[PDB]
C-alpha cells in the first residue's frame, strides 16, 4: 500500500517543472516552451 | 462548495453551476487486452479478454 501511495503522491510533484497539471502548461505558454516543460514532466513521471 | 476531490487531488465530483445538481465523474474507460489462443498449428482463431 505504501508503494501505491508513493507512486501516486508524485503525480503532484512538478519535478522542478512549471506545474504538475499538463493543461496549465498547455493552455498558458507557447507550444514550443510547452513542449519543453511537458517533456520534463513526461520523463520525471516515467522515472517513477 | 462547488467541486470535490478523490484520494488524490483529481476532481471527481462537481456541483453543476447551472442547476446546483451534484454530479459525479467516472473515468471514461480503459484497460488491458488479453488474447486467448489454442495455438497456431491447431487453429487460427482467438478469444479476447
Ligand atoms: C436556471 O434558472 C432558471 C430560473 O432562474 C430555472 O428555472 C426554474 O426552474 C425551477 C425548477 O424546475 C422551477 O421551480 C422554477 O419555476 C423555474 N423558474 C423559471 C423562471 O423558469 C432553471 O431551472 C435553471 N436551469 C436549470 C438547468 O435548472
Amino acid at each position: 500500500a505504501q508503494a501505491l501511495n508513493t507512486l501516486v503522491k508524485q503525480l503532484s510533484s512538478n519535478f522542478g517543472a512549471i506545474s504538475s497539471v499538463l493543461n496549465d502548461i498547455l493552455s498558458r505558454l507557447d507550444p514550443p516552451e510547452a513542449e519543453v516543460q511537458i517533456d520534463r514532466l513526461i520523463t520525471g513521471r516515467l522515472q517513477s | 462548495q462547488q467541486f470535490g476531490r478523490d484520494v488524490s487531488d483529481f476532481t471527481d465530483s462537481v456541483r453543476d453551476p447551472k442547476t446546483s445538481e451534484i454530479l459525479d465523474i467516472s473515468p471514461c474507460a480503459f484497460g488491458g487486452v488479453s488474447v486467448i489462443t489454442p495455438g497456431t498449428n491447431a487453429s487460427s482463431e482467438v478469444a479476447v479478454l
